[PDB]
C-alpha cells in the first residue's frame, strides 16, 4: 500500500533552457583569459564554503570563524555543539586508530 | 530562400579519372599527376574546391588532412556513400518472404 | 592516426558516452547485505565495535613505547636551524647547457629561481643556496655565481673554469624578496636594505677562502692561487677575458638587487623607479 | 621627495620568464651535462618520443609498493607495439629474458619492469628521438 | 541564447568608503594604499609620498635597528672577544 | 580570394598541421570559402575520452554545493527529558523523544550543511581537455570554421535554415573571439533561438562542446584557442599566480 496507484503526472525538463543550455560557460576562465580570474571565484554560494571543502568538522569551523558573529543566537549555540560533538567523534571514536 | 536539402547519395563518375586530371592540369601536368603533393594550401584548396563544386560531394575536414595526393582524392571520389534509411536498406536487402519489417516512426 | 578515423567511423561523443578510465573508480563498499551487513565488518563487543578504543600510541596502560625512551635532543632548535637548498655542479651545467641559466651575465638567487634551477622556500626556514662539489670534474662554463655557501671545491671548479664566485648572505625577508621580487614590487614597500650577517655567520662571510661578500678583496688573490696549487690547475687571469666587467660586478652588501638600490619603490604598473630625496630617508636607506 | 626616473632595465632583469627557452645552440654535442638535441630530420620509424617541455627524453623511474621497479617511456606517438617490440629487442640480450611490458595505447605509455632508465635514454639518443 | 558578459576583475583601483561599518580594517589602511599603488599605478590617486615612512616611522626603524641589529664593526668585535676568551 | 590561413605557433617536426574548410556564415552554400590549418598538437591529440569524462565531472560538481540540511537529534525542538524512567515501566529504554528511532526525531547520518564539492584539475589536465574535445568535434566531422560570424539578416529562421541545409546538428555552439566584438547579427539570431548557442572565445568548455552536437569557430578564436591551449606545452611550473606579471606573459 506504500505504491501510488495512479502514474504521477508527467515530468517535462527543457533541457535547452538558458541554464542548461550555458552551464560550463567561463569555467575555463582562468587558462583562456590570462588568468585574471579564477575559476573558483564563479562560484556563487555560502561565503564559508566559496572555493573551498572539507569534512563537516571542517565546514562548521569555518561557518563559524567566517560568519559566527553574524550567526543568529541559537543557531551559533547549535554550531558551537555541534563542533563539539564532530570534535569528540572523529578525535575519540572510529575503528581505526 | 533556403536552397533544397542535398541527398548524402553519391556514385562515383566513370569519367573520374579524366575529370580529376583535367582539374589537375586547370589547377597545377607532370607525368604520374596521381602523385602531385598537395602540400600548397592555395592549389589543394583550388583542385578541391572544383571537385566539390563539380561533383556535388566534398571531402571532410577529417579526411582534409590525410587527402595529401591526388591519389588520396581519387580514391576518396571513387569510394561511394548511400544515404538511404536503415528501413530502406532493410527493405531492399532481399527480404525473405517469412521476414516483415515495418517502421512506426 | 588510427584512433581518429575509429573516432569518425563511431557515434558522437556526448554527455552520454562518457565513462571513466576503468580501475580509476573503486566501488564504493556499504554495510548492505550478506557479505557487509550485520557486523558491518567492526567484530564483537569490545571497545572495537563500540568505536571506543583507546587513543592511538596508547599500549593497554603499558608504558607506551614513545613515552619509555628517554627524550633526547634531536629536534632542538630544528625551526631555528638555517637550511641552504643544494645547487649541485652538475645542475648549474644542466641549466646552463639549456639555456634556463644564462652565464653571460652575474647569475644569483633570482636568476637561479627564474631559471627554476633551484625551489627556495623562506618560510621553511631555507637562508639561499649553496654550491655543491657533485658534478665538478665535467664542469667547464665560466660564470659569475653568487650563493650563500660553497664548497671549496665548487669554488675550485669554477675559479678553474676562468669563472667567479662569492658567498653572500641573506636574512629571511631580502631572501624572500630576491627569490620573489615581483610580489614585493606589487606589495608597493620600498626596496628594504639588505641585513648583515648574524654574529655567528659574520667569520664566515668576512673569510677570503670562503670568498665572502664582505671579505677583504686583496686576500682573494692568496686563497684563489691556494685553490689552483691544491687542486692542481693554473688560475685564468680572469681581468684579461672579455667579460671581466661582467665577472667582477658584485652587488653591494647592503644592496639586495643589482642595479635596484634600497629605498627605491618599483612602480610596475607605469614602467618608474621613484627614488627618494630626503636626506634622512637617504641616510637610512644607505645606512 | 619623490623622484621618478626610467631605469627599469634592472627590473625587467628580474621579471622571470613563463615560456621555457628553446635549448641554445651549441658547436659540439653532446653538451657537458650530456643532453644532445633531438636529430633533425626526425628518425623514419613508425613511432614517435616527443621530448618532454624540457627537452629530456621521456623516460621515467617509478616504483609501487616499495618492491615493484618499473621504467615508464611516456610520450610515445605512432606505433608503441613497434617501440614494444624495439625495446623487447633491445632489453632482453641485457636481462637475460624478454622482459615484461605493459602497452597503456590510449595513454601512449610503455612500462617495463624494472630499473632501465639509463640504457632506455641512450638508446632513445641512438635512435634519434 | 548569448551568453551573458563574461567575468571581469573590476577594472581600477577599489576604495572603500571609511564611513562604512562593514568594510574591512584591513582595506583601510596604508598597506591598502601602498598595494593600490603598486598594482594600479598612477590611477590609484595615492601621493607616492606617502609610500616611505613618515620621520617618526623612520626614527622608530632606526631605533629598532640600532637596538637588535649590531653593525660590522660591533660584531666583528664581539666574535674577538669571544675567540680571546676561549683561547 | 581563397581565405588561407596558416598556422603561426611552432609545429613539432613529426607532426603536419591538420586541415579544415573555412566556411562563410553570408550565404547558404558558402560550404568553402578557404582552408584553415590548425595546429596538430591541438586538433589531432590522442582521443582521451577518459580526459574528457574527467574533465566533464570537474566542471559539473567543482561549483556544485548542495544546500540540503537535516537536524540532528541535537537540533531536533525538544527532547531534552527522559521520557520515562529506564526500569519498571516495562517498555523500551528512551532517552529523548527526538532520537533517531522516534517519529519526528533527528536524522542519525542525514545531509549536513551546506556542502561544497570544490575541487580543482590541474590547469594542463584542463587545457588537454579542451584540446581533445576539439580534437574529437574535428575527428567526428562536427567542427566548423567561419572567416566570420557576420549573418546577412539576424532573422533566426535564416540560420535554422542554413543548419539545416549544410547538415549541422540540432544544437550548434558558434564561437566568437571577445563577447563586446560579436556581430549585432548573429547576437540577435541567437539571443531568440535555444538551441543555437553564441559565446565568445574565453567561455569554451568541454561540457557545452559535447552538450551541443556541432561547433563553429571563427579563424581569430582557432587562433586563440591556439595560443592558449599550446602555452600550457612548454610553460615552466609557476613561480606565483600567472595573473602577476611575467617576463612575456600578457
Ligand atoms: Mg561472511
Ligand atoms: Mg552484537
Ligand atoms: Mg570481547
Ligand atoms: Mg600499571
Ligand atoms: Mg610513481
Ligand atoms: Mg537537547
Ligand atoms: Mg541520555
Ligand atoms: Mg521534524
Amino acid at each position: 500500500i506504500g505504491i501510488r496507484l495512479t502514474l504521477p503526472p508527467p515530468k517535462v525538463v527543457d533541457r535547452w533552457n538558458e541554464k542548461r543550455a550555458m552551464f560550463g560557460v567561463y569555467d575555463n576562465i582562468g587558462i583562456l583569459g590570462n588568468f585574471e580570474k579564477h575559476p573558483k571565484e564563479l562560484i556563487r554560494g555560502p561565503i564559508w564554503l566559496r572555493g573551498w571543502k572539507g569534512n563537516e568538522l571542517q565546514r562548521c569551523i569555518r561557518k563559524r570563524k567566517m560568519v559566527g558573529s553574524r550567526m543568529f543566537a541559537d543557531d551559533l549555540h547549535n554550531l558551537n555543539k555541534r563542533i563539539r560533538y564532530l570534535y569528540k567523534h572523529f578525535n575519540r571514536h572510529g575503528k581505526f586508530r | 530562400v533556403c536552397p533544397p536539402l542535398r541527398s548524402r547519395a553519391y556514385t562515383p563518375p566513370e569519367d573520374l579519372q579524366s575529370r580529376l586530371e583535367s582539374y589537375v592540369k586547370e589547377v597545377f601536368l607532370p607525368s604520374n599527376w596521381q602523385d602531385i603533393s598537395l602540400e600548397d594550401s592555395r592549389l589543394k584548396f583550388n583542385l578541391l574546391a572544383h571537385l566539390a563544386d563539380d561533383l556535388g560531394h566534398v571531402v571532410p575536414n577529417s579526411r582534409l588532412h590525410q587527402m595529401c595526393r591526388v591519389r588520396d582524392v581519387l580514391d576518396f571520389y571513387n569510394v561511394p556513400i548511400q544515404d538511404r534509411s536503415k528501413f530502406d536498406e532493410l527493405s531492399a536487402s532481399n527480404l525473405p518472404p517469412n521476414l516483415k519489417i515495418t517502421w512506426s516512426y | 592516426a588510427r584512433a581518429l578515423d575509429l573516432l569518425r567511423g563511431l557515434p558522437r561523443v556526448s554527455l552520454a558516452n562518457l565513462k571513466p578510465n576503468p580501475g580509476s573508480k573503486k566501488p564504493e563498499r556499504r554495510p548492505r547485505g550478506r557479505r557487509r551487513g550485520r557486523k558491518c565488518g567492526r567484530g564483537h563487543k569490545g571497545e572495537r565495535q563500540r568505536g571506543t578504543r583507546p587513543r592511538l600510541g596508547f599500549e593497554g596502560g603499558q608504558t607506551p613505547f614513545y613515552i619509555r625512551i628517554p627524550k633526547y635532543g634531536f629536534n632542538e632548535g630544528h625551526s631555528f636551524r638555517r637550511q641552504y637548498k643544494p645547487l649541485s655542479l652538475n645542475r648549474l651545467q644542466y641549466l646552463i647547457d639549456l639555456g634556463r641559466v644564462d652565464p653571460s651575465q652575474p647569475i644569483d638567487l633570482t636568476q637561479l629561481v627564474n631559471g627554476r634551477g633551484v625551489t627556495i622556500q623562506p618560510l621553511k626556514r631555507d637562508y639561499g643556496v649553496q654550491l655543491v662539489e657533485e658534478g665538478a670534474d665535467t664542469f667547464t662554463a665560466k660564470v659569475n655565481i653568487e650563493v650563500q655557501l660553497a664548497s671549496e671545491l665548487a669554488i675550485a671548479a669554477i675559479e678553474k673554469n676562468g669563472g667567479v664566485v662569492t658567498t653572500a648572505f641573506y636574512d629571511p625577508r631580502s631572501l624572500d624578496i630576491v627569490c620573489k621580487p615581483v610580489p614585493f614590487f606589487l606589495r608597493g614597500q620600498p626596496i628594504p636594505k639588505r641585513m648583515l650577517p648574524p654574529e655567528e655567520l659574520v667569520p664566515y662571510y668576512t673569510d677570503a677562502k670562503n670568498r665572502g661578500y664582505l671579505a677583504d678583496p686583496a686576500k682573494f688573490p692568496e686563497a684563489r692561487l691556494e685553490l689552483a696549487r691544491k687542486y692542481g690547475y693554473i688560475l685564468p687571469d680572469i681581468t684579461k677575458d672579455e667579460l671581466f666587467k661582467m665577472l667582477c660586478t658584485r652587488k653591494d652588501p647592503r644592496q639586495i638587487f643589482f642595479g635596484l638600490a634600497p629605498g627605491w619603490v618599483v612602480n610596475m604598473a607605469d614602467k618608474k623607479i621613484l627614488k627618494p630625496t630626503d636626506e634622512n630617508l637617504l641616510k637610512y636607506y644607505t645606512s | 621627495f619623490v623622484e621618478s626616473v626610467d631605469e627599469y632595465q634592472f627590473v625587467e632583469r628580474l621579471l622571470p620568464a613563463t615560456r621555457i627557452p628553446d635549448p641554445p645552440k651549441h658547436e659540439h654535442y653532446p653538451t657537458p651535462s650530456g643532453w644532445q638535441p633531438p636529430r633533425d630530420p626526425p628518425p623514419n620509424l613508425p613511432y614517435f618520443v616527443r621530448r618532454s617541455r624540457m627537452h629530456n627524453i621521456p623516460v621515467y623511474k617509478d616504483i609501487t609498493h616499495g618492491n615493484r621497479q618499473m621504467t615508464v617511456i611516456r610520450k610515445v606517438e605512432g606505433d608503441i607495439w613497434a617501440l614494444q617490440k624495439d625495446v623487447e629487442d633491445f632489453l632482453s640480450p641485457l636481462l637475460g629474458k624478454t622482459p615484461v611490458t605493459q602497452v597503456n595505447e590510449v595513454t601512449g605509455t610503455l612500462r617495463i619492469k624494472g630499473y632501465f632508465d639509463q640504457e632506455l635514454k641512450a638508446w632513445l639518443l641512438e635512435k634519434g628521438f | 541564447y548569448r551568453a551573458r558578459p563574461p567575468p571581469r576583475r573590476r577594472p581600477g583601483p577599489r576604495w572603500p568608503d571609511p564611513e562604512d561599518l562593514l568594510t574591512p580594517r584591513w582595506q583601510l589602511g596604508p598597506r591598502y594604499a601602498a598595494k593600490q599603488f603598486a598594482r594600479y599605478g598612477a590611477a590609484s590617486g595615492v601621493v607616492p609620498g606617502s609610500l616611505w615612512p613618515s620621520p617618526e616611522q623612520l626614527r622608530e626603524l632606526e631605533a629598532e635597528e640600532r637596538e637588535w641589529y649590531p653593525s660590522l664593526a660591533t660584531m666583528q668585535e664581539s666574535l674577538r672577544v669571544k675567540q680571546l676568551a676561549e683561547e | 580570394e581563397p581565405v588561407l590561413r596558416k598556422v603561426e605557433l611552432p609545429v613539432p617536426t613529426h607532426r603536419r598541421p591538420v586541415q579544415a574548410w573555412v566556411e562563410s556564415l553570408r550565404g547558404f552554400e558558402q560550404e568553402r570559402v578557404g582552408l584553415a590549418d590548425l595546429h596538430p598538437d591541438v586538433f589531432a591529440t590522442a582521443p582521451r575520452l577518459d580526459i574528457l569524462h574527467q574533465v566533464a565531472m570537474w566542471q559539473k560538481n567543482f561549483k556544485r554545493i548542495s544546500y540540503a540540511k537535516t537536524k540532528t537529534r541535537a537540533e531536533v525542538r525538544g527532547g531534552g527529558r527522559k521520557p520515562w524512567p529506564q526500569k519498571g515501566t516495562g517498555r523500551a529504554r528512551h532517552g529523548s523523544i527526538r532520537s533517531p528511532l522516534w517519529r519526528g526525531g533527528g536524522v542519525a547520518h542525514g545531509p549536513r550543511g551546506p556542502t561544497s564539492y570544490y575541487y580543482m584539475l590541474p590547469m594542463k589536465v584542463r587545457a588537454l581537455g579542451l584540446k581533445v574535445a576539439l580534437t574529437v568535434k574535428l575527428a567526428q566531422d562536427d567542427l566548423h570554421i567561419m572567416d566570420s560570424l557576420e549573418l546577412p539578416t539576424g532573422d533566426p529562421q535564416y540560420l535554422t535554415e542554413l543548419a539545416h541545409y549544410r547538415r549541422w546538428g540540432d544544437s550548434v555552439l558558434l564561437v566568437d573571439l571577445t563577447h563586446e566584438e560579436m556581430p549585432q547579427s548573429i547576437v540577435e539570431a541567437t539571443s531568440r533561438l535555444k538551441t543555437f548557442n553564441l559565446i565568445p572565445a574565453v567561455g569554451l568548455n568541454v561540457h557545452s562542446m559535447l552538450k551541443h552536437q556541432t561547433l563553429v569557430l571563427t579563424l581569430p578564436t582557432v587562433a586563440f584557442l591556439e595560443d592558449k591551449l599550446l602555452w600550457q606545452d612548454s610553460r615552466y611550473r609557476p613561480l606565483y599566480p600567472f595573473s602577476l606579471p611575467y617576463s612575456d606573459f600578457p
